[PDB]
DNA sequence: AGGTAGTCACAGCTGATTGCGCTGAGGATTAGACGTGC
DNA sequence: GCACGTCTATTATCCTCAGCGCAATCAGCTGTGACTACCT
């Protein structure tokens, strides 16, 4: 899910919430990883985009 | 019993409080209603009272009736007062038990022979002019601003400083007494400052030889713990409080030391410091009048020219309380 | 052994006894509704009590300090029992009566107050 | 003199009286009557012990059936002689006033190293192993084989206190240990073994805190002796520490890699009963199983026996007969020593404890070591959480529990840290002719900037400036020594480094000497050593240490020595290790204890504890000073002792350092005239 | 001409409020190798 | 073949958020002295 805010949400409703990662950048002279969207357990998705819909 | 620390005071032997706090005509906090309750309900031995002068009050007199107590022992330093309530005080408490006599009292040295002034300053006619046109109770600050007293009392303030001396400054008008502080850039007590700041200045005014003059605001008219000072100066006191002078000469005992009373000529000062010195003069204190002081131009004082004394005339008149 | 006042079962040792002196088994212990347990703050600014209406009036009023989840080294939250709050709040300002009125007494005094510092 | 308190006639070595030794009398004696526990808190090491006995034993003759027998358990050996030649004292001071003997008994006990005439056995550093060697030179075999009188070198104490010490008593004369020994060696026996014998028919007796606090030796030293007796603990201000430790084992490499030598030997003795041979072979290995698991933390302490069941699937009940194993099997087998043998028994305690106390424990596994974190340390530790579980043998088998220190200022705390019921709450404050002590709290320095040991400005150069301007200041005005503690040494070092780098500790240099007390036993003693030696004459010196460390409380700084304490930031034990959070949750969840509240409590305890050494006696006085904001608020202020509440005046709170230095200046200056007793 | 009710300037006190201090957990951004001139 | 200028790079560290108890702040009352006006 590419929601903004979205750990903050899965943090208070205490459900995992870990950072998908599609690439690295090497801007600066170092690499970095690169973080689009998170990735969220299928069951707990229904409910997690109402709470995320109502905390935005 | 102060509400400050609530040190158990259910179940003690010596109970110590203060008044305002015995005569409350308000609702009263829970614990101190509990503690009143308590003391209300047992006999006392030895009530003691101190400053018992401001006993005959309009709420201060119950607090004799709303205790008991069997007898009833006050100590006072300055038992003059207005309003000729010290009658009241007969039968309030008892008789006048005894009577220290000052003059015998420093004669045997374990008080300070203070050498008494009373120093009049000339009134400016840049200010005169303003005092006799105004009379509508807007003069208290014309006199007490006058530019020759605030020479006299910087002179003195630098005089005692070069010889180490540790002043005590006395000031009613406490909005005159802010542009006299700040001029010297000296420390003052506006009054309600905090508890903190005017314990701590208080504490670092007599170990340090850094500073060793001190403003008050009508805040040392009382018992406190002040240190041994030597030079008092008064300026701009209350109007015939007696008892006030009293106790800030009490201040400077403990010519060991001497204090100084500043007034403006031809003004209510001068008869104000006259019937107000006749308590110190029956406790045997002679007041020498001194007209000039020496060297008053051998340094640079405030207020040298007359542009800056012209200048306080527009910050002396911008009160306009209306 | 203790009789519950919700079934009458006796029973020796409950949660709600041994942190509240509550005479309520695990079994009836409504935890979620009506045993919800509230923060001293909350508590305090919801009925009006002071400490010495919950520490020193009789009977004294127990509570259960837990973790704080939003942050660990900060003081940990005070729970009180609601019901026994509600008991207090009523044993002290009588009942849900004009203590309404007094609050919105305090806080037209609270406008009162900022108009005039204004 | 004749002290007549409410009921009785108390005499008394000293002449004269102090109200604090009078009240603490009868609150004392309204504890006795009241035959209950109680806490007490008094702020002299020195006339509390003169007046304790002195009540002691005004009771007892007053009232001999209600009390029989006496214990006046201390922290060090020290303590004990110096309570002994003060009773000696006592008693001396009553035979000469009253001319007439009495039959009380007075003895001292210790380790066996302590209490030794052998001297094959002395020069040897080993408290591990004398035990051993003597249980080896004359035990119940040694008894038996005695018979046919073997030539063989054995200890002979024994074999003629057991025919010569075991008829003659000892009613009368309070022994000391070194008198314990000479009658021994006079006599041909062992001091020990009179002293067991001499404990039933007597009257008082001292000892160490291991003697009552390990179940394991207070069973053997105390298991009959009296139903109804009175006991104390002088200062035991840090009781719940050594409580807790009581119950504490640590396991290492260094054991198991022990256990596994040795029961190789072990195997060959028995191979020249069953039920634990076999038993013990596999046990090692479930816990060298954590060994090989690199895991941060693991917690079970109900379920490590379970798990214990599923590897091996062994009952819990065999775990129970290990100990009462270590009496049965290994004195059959006939060990030559206790060297490498000790893990061993370590072992199976450990087994037994877990076995029996999990309710209020916890198993923590550490994968750290210091400077050398992950290489091969696995550190197991069965750390107690409850304070009351040593605590309960005392309580259940005592009736007037006393327990007093110098610093116990909240009253509230104990009774609920541990399983308690005080009946008296009572404090008192040492009153002189003067005030013999000047608390004061310094906040923000010169430049107006908090001096506060923060965490987060520990690497602040501006704490670290003021920190050094403050001590050099601060050495010009209280001479011959000043000891200043820090945080931790971690924080005392990178301070020390910071000043050295600038221009500012050369001038601290000039003025005093600095020593620094390192890990090191000898090295701490020399330095002690030569920081006395320096404070003697006019150099002076500073003595810079951490407020947790043996020397905080191994040392009393006398009068002339250390004329200012100062504390550098409140000193707060680090939350690492994962410890100290198990048992704030454990106190959280069981006593309702806040964390904060017990973090506080423990840093004002130990800062008072290393603050209070200044003042030894009527005549000594110092200077403390608390070079912290933090120390500032109520909170932290209420928790001092009240005997020094009183002298810190609100006026000092958060003054500047430099009327710090007025104030200091000025007491000094005051208290150098002479005073009159 | 004297007594009394207000009024005003400072100061004190006590009775509530009422922002501020206790620490750990979050989202932001110089050196190695190759072309080239001497 | 050697040294100098220039183009480019495959996961780490540092400024800001979150509930209760202690201290700061204001409202209300009073004292203390003088000032002032109206009536007996
Ligand atoms: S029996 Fe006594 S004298 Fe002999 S070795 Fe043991 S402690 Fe020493
Ligand atoms: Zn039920």
């Amino acid at each position: 899910l590419n929601l903004p805010n979205l750990h903050r949400v899965a943090r208070k409703l205490d459900i995992d919430c870990v950072q998908a990662i599609t690439g690295f950048d090497f801007h600066g002279g170092y690499s970095h990883p690169v973080t689009d969207g998170y990735i969220v357990c299928e069951e707990f998705k229904d409910v997690l985009l109402t709470a995320w819909e109502n905390e935005q | 019993f102060t509400s400050d620390a609530k040190d158990k005071p259910i179940g003690c032997s010596v109970a110590i409080s203060t008044y305002s706090m015995l005569g409350h005509t308000t609702k009263r906090s829970w614990e101190a209603e509990r503690v009143m309750e308590w003391l209300k309900t047992q006999e006392w031995g030895l009530m003691i009272l101190d400053e018992v002068h401001t006993i005959p009050a309009k709420m201060f007199r119950r607090v004799l009736t709303i205790v008991q107590a069997h007898c009833k022992l006050g100590l006072t330093a300055t038992l003059v007062r207005e309003d000729d309530k010290i009658v009241d005080l007969n039968f309030l408490i008892g008789p006048k038990l005894y009577e220290a006599n000052w003059m015998e009292l420093q004669n045997n040295g374990y008080i300070a022979k203070v050498q008494c002034a009373e120093v009049w300053c000339p009134m400016s006619p840049e200010f005169y002019r303003e005092y006799v046109a105004i009379k509508t109770k807007k003069r208290i600050l014309l006199y007490t601003m006058n530019p020759n007293k605030f020479r006299a009392c910087q002179f003195l303030i630098k005089f005692h400083e070069r010889r180490n001396d540790k002043i005590i400054v006395f000031a009613d008008n406490v909005f005159a007494l802010k542009e006299y502080a700040i001029r010297l850039n000296k420390p003052y007590i506006y009054g309600p400052t905090s508890q903190g700041e005017r314990m701590q200045i208080l504490q670092n005014f007599k170990h340090n030889p850094k500073i060793n003059t001190i403003f008050i605001s009508k805040v040392g008219d009382t018992s406190f713990d002040l240190p041994e000072a030597n030079v008092l100066i008064q300026i701009s006191s209350h109007g015939g409080s007696r008892r006030q002078e009293a106790q800030r000469l009490g201040r400077v005992l403990r010519y060991n030391a001497f204090f100084y009373s500043l007034v403006s000529q031809d003004t209510q000062e001068m008869a104000y410091s006259t019937k107000r010195q006749r308590f110190l003069v029956d406790q045997g204190y002679s007041f020498k009048v001194i007209t000039k002081l020496a060297g008053m131009e051998e340094e640079d004082l405030a207020f040298s020219t007359k542009e800056e004394q012209q200048q306080l005339l527009q910050k002396v008149l911008a009160a306009t309380d209306l | 052994y203790v009789i519950c006042e919700e079934c009458g079962k006796e029973f020796m040792d409950s949660y709600l006894m041994n942190h509240f002196d509550l005479p309520t088994c695990d079994n009836c212990r409504d935890a979620d509704d009506k045993h919800k347990l509230i923060t001293k703050t909350e508590a305090k600014q919801e009925y009006l009590l002071k400490d010495c209406d919950l520490e020193k009036r009789e009977p004294p009023l127990k509570f259960i300090v837990k973790k704080n989840p939003h942050h660990s080294q900060w003081g940990d939250m005070k729970l009180y029992l609601k019901l026994q709050i509600v008991k207090r709040s009523l044993e002290v300002w009588g009942s849900q009566e004009a203590l309404e009125e007094a609050k919105e007494v305090r806080q037209e005094n609270r406008e009162k107050m900022k108009q005039k510092k204004f | 003199m004749k002290l007549n308190v409410d009921g009785l006639l108390v005499y008394f070595p000293y002449d004269y009286i102090y109200p604090e030794q009078f009240s603490y009398m009868r609150e004392l004696k309204r504890t006795l009557d009241a035959k209950g526990h109680g806490v007490l808190e008094m702020p002299s090491g020195t006339g509390k012990t003169v007046s304790l006995l002195a009540l002691i034993m005004a009771y007892q003759r007053a009232y001999p059936l209600e009390v029989t027998k006496l214990i006046y358990c201390s922290r060090t050996v020290p303590e004990i002689e110096k309570v002994i030649e003060e009773l000696r004292k006592l008693l001396n001071f009553y035979e000469k006033q009253e001319g007439e003997k009495l039959p009380f008994l007075g003895l001292a006990l210790s380790s066996r190293k302590n209490l030794c005439i052998h001297p094959e056995v002395t020069p040897l550093r080993f408290g591990k192993d004398v035990d051993g060697k003597c249980h080896s030179l004359t035990a119940s075999y040694v008894r038996a084989q005695y018979q046919h009188d073997t030539s063989l070198p054995h200890c002979r104490f024994y074999e003629e206190f057991d025919a010569h010490g075991r008829e003659v008593p000892l009613p009368a004369g309070i022994y000391n240990l070194d008198d314990l020994k000479a009658l021994g060696r006079r006599q041909g026996w062992c001091p020990y073994f009179l002293a067991r014998y001499s404990i039933l028919h007597a009257n008082v007796v001292v000892y160490s805190y291991h003697y009552l606090l390990d179940p394991k030796i207070a069973d053997l030293v105390s298991k009959e002796l009296a139903r109804k007796a009175v006991v104390v603990f002088d200062e035991a201000h840090n009781i719940d520490n050594v409580c807790i430790d009581s119950m504490s084992v640590n396991l290492t490499r260094r054991t198991l890699d022990r256990c596994q030598g040795n029961l190789e030997t072990l195997q060959k003795t028995v191979l020249r009963a069953e039920h634990f041979l076999g038993f013990l072979r596999r046990l090692l290995e479930y816990v060298k199983w954590r060994l090989r698991v690199q895991h941060v933390v693991q917690e079970s302490p109900p379920a490590f026996l379970s798990g214990l069941a599923q590897r091996v699937c062994i009952q819990r009940k065999p775990l129970r007969f290990c100990a009462e194993r270590l009496r049965s099997l290994l004195h059959t087998l006939e060990i030559t020593d206790l060297a490498d043998f000790s893990p061993l028994t370590l072992l199976a305690n450990f087994a037994t404890l877990v076995s029996t106390y999990a309710k209020g424990f916890t198993i923590i596994i550490e994968p750290f070591d210091d400077r050398t974190p992950t290489i091969a340390n696995p550190i197991l530790h069965f750390s107690c959480m409850d304070a009351s579980l040593a605590i309960k043998p005392v309580f259940e088998r005592f009736q007037s529990v006393i327990i007093t220190s110098g610093t116990l200022s909240p009253l509230d705390i104990y009774p609920k840290i541990l399983d308690f019921h005080p009946v008296t709450m009572a404090t008192f404050t040492m009153t002189l002719a003067r005030v013999c002590l000047c608390p004061m709290i310094i906040g923000r320095g010169n430049d107006q900037v908090a001096i506060s040991s923060k965490f987060e400005t520990r690497e602040d150069i501006a704490v670290i400036r003021n920190y050094g301007n403050l001590l050099l200041e601060m050495s010009a005005v209280v001479p011959d020594g000043i000891v200043a503690f820090f945080t931790s040494y971690q924080y005392m070092e990178s301070t020390v480094a910071s000043w050295y780098e600038q221009g500012i500790l050369e001038n601290i240099q000039r003025n005093k000497l600095l020593f620094i007390e390192t890990q090191d036993g000898a090295e701490t003693s020399v330095a002690l050593e030569k920081y006395q030696e320096a404070c003697e004459n006019g150099r002076g010196a500073i003595l810079l240490s951490v407020a947790r460390g043996k020397v905080s409380e191994g040392i009393d700084f006398v009068h002339h020595y250390g004329r200012a304490v100062i504390m550098f930031g409140v000193p707060y034990v680090y939350t690492q290790s994962r410890i100290l959070k198990a048992r704030l949750e454990y106190l959280r969840d069981q006593f309702q204890i806040r964390e904060n509240d017990f973090l506080t409590f423990d840093a004002m305890r130990h800062a008072a504890q290393c603050v209070g050494r200044a003042i030894r006696g009527k005549t000594d006085y110092g200077l403390m000073v608390f070079a912290d904001k933090r120390f500032a608020r109520g909170d932290k202020r209420g928790k001092l002792p009240r005997w020094i509440q009183e002298h810190l005046t609100d006026a000092n709170l958060n003054l500047t350092v430099d009327e710090g230095v007025q104030v200091a200046k000025y007491f000094l200056r005051q208290m150098a005239q002479p005073f009159h007793r």
